[PDB]
């Protein structure tokens, strides 16, 4: 989708804000949604980033990095009808009103544990053998689709019909385009692609840079091997 | 940057923080989180997975030409011989600052970062500014931001990760550090300097 | 400039918020703000949009429109120090806390007035007689350039390498490219150009669609007679 | 939309309505506002220009096909005709609706809207709802917004005000009204109708 979110390139977002340190958590409730990407392909990583994608862009620019976490969740949560929206309203009042009040009882869960270190030191691999060779070799010169699908995809706005060299192959992925709309892993071959910054942005680019984006094979044609 | 329609950070993190009890206790009761889950994960990257991790893969690579060519070739595979890897950073490659190519790290698209040997991102770095400008400007937003003057013959490589493949920054060497100790050497290394946006510690 | 407030094909906006039937102005303050475009050019037409276009976006695209034109007139203020932003904030506040307090004393300019009747009903033409001939014409198929200016442009992201047919040409008119960035009116000539849905937005247009935009010579390049 | 950071419409009200007098103050202490400017302006586009303006092109260009030529060969030159013209319709080119081909205007980088025969726009055509969807999804958008079924075959033509060139729909005569006077043909001109967001009423 052509959302805000796709910011590469974009000007006038003001200065960045650092401080010299932070903390990895802010706040008690960061960490909660944080818990909650294991909790959620426990839907999987595109599917997630798909409802963020959506947000309302004022609030996406502008939020804590972790309430769009919840946003996506809630997203998912309603559409699959699994989390009633009302009730979450009556429960966001409710703790409003009563900030420490308690949590509902729960039993602790072992394999919840054996999972969140699994995932953690373990990995959750996006790579995929597939049947088809690669049609794409390093010093292949490719150009960037000019499409423009409404679900998710990961063409960010500033490479598309660009042409770049082909710069490594990695073998085949799960494919955005089909994993973050709800239509299976339909894995494909995946390259980093070299675009110079006077192909990306004319002459207001800088004349001695490149950027790399990976590209699925579907989102790129040969132009020249 | 001002905005006349917004609340005050107070009462937005006390808007967050109902919403977020909230939807936890409705995930709490649907039995998919509970408190000792949330707490696993926060302990972890609190503590256990961070930058030190990612300043020994740099240190090794410094002191070990071989290892230096298997993590160029294959990051994942050369940080799990530290026993390092998992979560986030599965596809790995690491790319090489010499005195001809600086290499700066971005995900524009939302905020991949190699969690293994970073630990997760500061918030700069998941934020519409550095992404935005990144791509776009890479030699000025490292002067201004981080007072780092790339000289404008080095060739600037911004990295988009816009797939699950992590990309890593191994920092140079700095000068006047021959014959140091891992440990040593260590010191060196930061978070900024393996993104790209800082190099090494100097002396 | 690359800003979000360039919207044409952005996805996740939402639904048109449309009331039935609305009054031209809803505050007596919206008022003040309309009056302050008439006011402005008494900077030109083109600058003016160019400090909308330095807004914060997030309240850009949330603010009520002609909140848009106080910032912009704010923005020109500070930077020729017309505004000294101090007193102003002071203002503000006085208001705040006593708003129904009067205006300050001044002498009603007649001239004021005629200027306001003679905009208004006579025009502000930005057709300029240039020099040179024009370099294109009807039915020739021509290619909108990628450049990517950091400062004022008419370049919707959305038609950069998009490749279209002069439809018209209109004489020449003031260029934005210059005018909005202080450069002064460097006219140039003026042309519509067709763009079909499909080249637009790939499979993902409509099928029976194109979409009209006018482009300033320099911003064309010719693919075909 | 809901954006859990923004202040209630009446504090943004409040707010804006303090600055704006702030702002007013210091004008007028300048001496480049006045109050009975400010009233005079209002008063114009509150009373004087307005879509009913535009009506009496359209029913003209309707009844009369010299008229229509003239106002599609050359816009600004047969509104002037009918003495209608200025502020920000200095250059106007009118577009027709046929049996072949439907017109939709919209301006997607700002608010650009023909005032001196349509008056100021309405506010969902300044909003980013309507000028980011309107180029990419016309027909949907017609349908889900205006109920204004387009058929498939028919051809949508939008038009994008990028420059001071502003475009106005000729709607399609309605069926029904042969030989109608002109103030009869009026009442079925709309603002909406100019706009290509609906056609001018039926019957
Ligand atoms: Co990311
Ligand atoms: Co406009």
């Amino acid at each position: 989708m052509n959302g805000v979110y796709d910011v590469g390139g974009t000007d006038g977002l003001g200065p960045i804000n650092r401080p010299a340190d932070e903390p990895v958590f802010r706040a008690e409730w960061e960490k909660v949604a944080f818990a909650m990407f294991p909790a959620t392909f426990r839907r999987g990583l595109d599917e997630f980033r798909f409802g963020i994608e959506q947000m309302n862009p004022a609030e996406y620019l502008e939020s804590p990095y972790y309430w769009h976490w919840i946003r996506t969740y809630i997203h998912h949560g309603v559409r699959t009808g699994k989390i009633d929206l009302e009730e979450l309203e009556r429960r966001t009042q409710y703790y409003r009103e009563n900030p420490d009040a308690p949590l509902p009882e729960h039993e602790q869960k072992p394999e919840l544990i054996e999972f969140v270190n699994q995932a953690v030191y373990g990995g959750l691999p996006a790579s995929r053998e597939v049947d088809r060779p690669p049609k794409f070799k390093e010093g292949d010169v490719v150009r960037f689709s000019t499409a423009s699908p409404k679900g998710h995809a990961r063409r960010a706005r500033y490479v598309r019909g660009k042409t770049g060299t082909v710069v490594k192959h990695h073998g085949a992925y799960i494919y955005p385009d089909t994993a973050g709309n709800g239509l299976g892993e339909c894995p494909e071959h995946l390259y980093t692609v070299r675009f110079t910054a006077q192909e990306l942005w004319g002459p207001e680019g800088d004349p001695n840079s490149s950027v790399y984006y990976d590209c699925w094979e579907p989102y790129i044609e040969l132009v020249d091997t | 940057t001002e905005n006349i329609l917004r609340k005050s950070d107070e009462e937005i993190q006390k808007e967050i923080t109902a919403r977020v009890k909230a939807l936890e206790s409705m995930l709490i009761e649907q039995g998919i989180l509970t408190t000792s889950m949330i707490d696993r994960m926060a302990e972890i990257y609190e503590n256990e997975v961070g930058p030190h991790l990612g300043a020994k893969v740099v240190v090794k690579a410094w002191t070990d030409p071989e290892f230096k060519k298997r993590l160029l070739a294959d990051g994942t595979e050369a940080c799990k011989e530290l026993g390092i890897g998992g979560l986030q950073g599965e596809d790995m490659m690491w790319v090489e600052n010499t005195d001809e190519v600086h290499h700066v790290v971005v995900c524009t698209l939302c905020s991949c970062y190699p969690w293994p040997v970073l630990g997760l991102p500061p918030n700069w770095f998941k934020e519409p500014q550095y992404r935005s400008r990144v791509v776009r400007e890479p030699r000025q937003l490292l002067k201004e931001e981080f007072g780092f003057e790339v000289p404008p013959s080095k060739e600037i490589k911004v990295w988009d990760s816009s797939s699950e493949m992590r990309f890593v920054v191994l920092p140079q060497r700095p000068a006047g550090t021959d014959g140091w100790s891992e440990e040593e050497l260590a010191t060196l290394v930061t978070r900024e300097s393996m993104i790209g946006v800082e190099p090494a510690k100097a002396v």
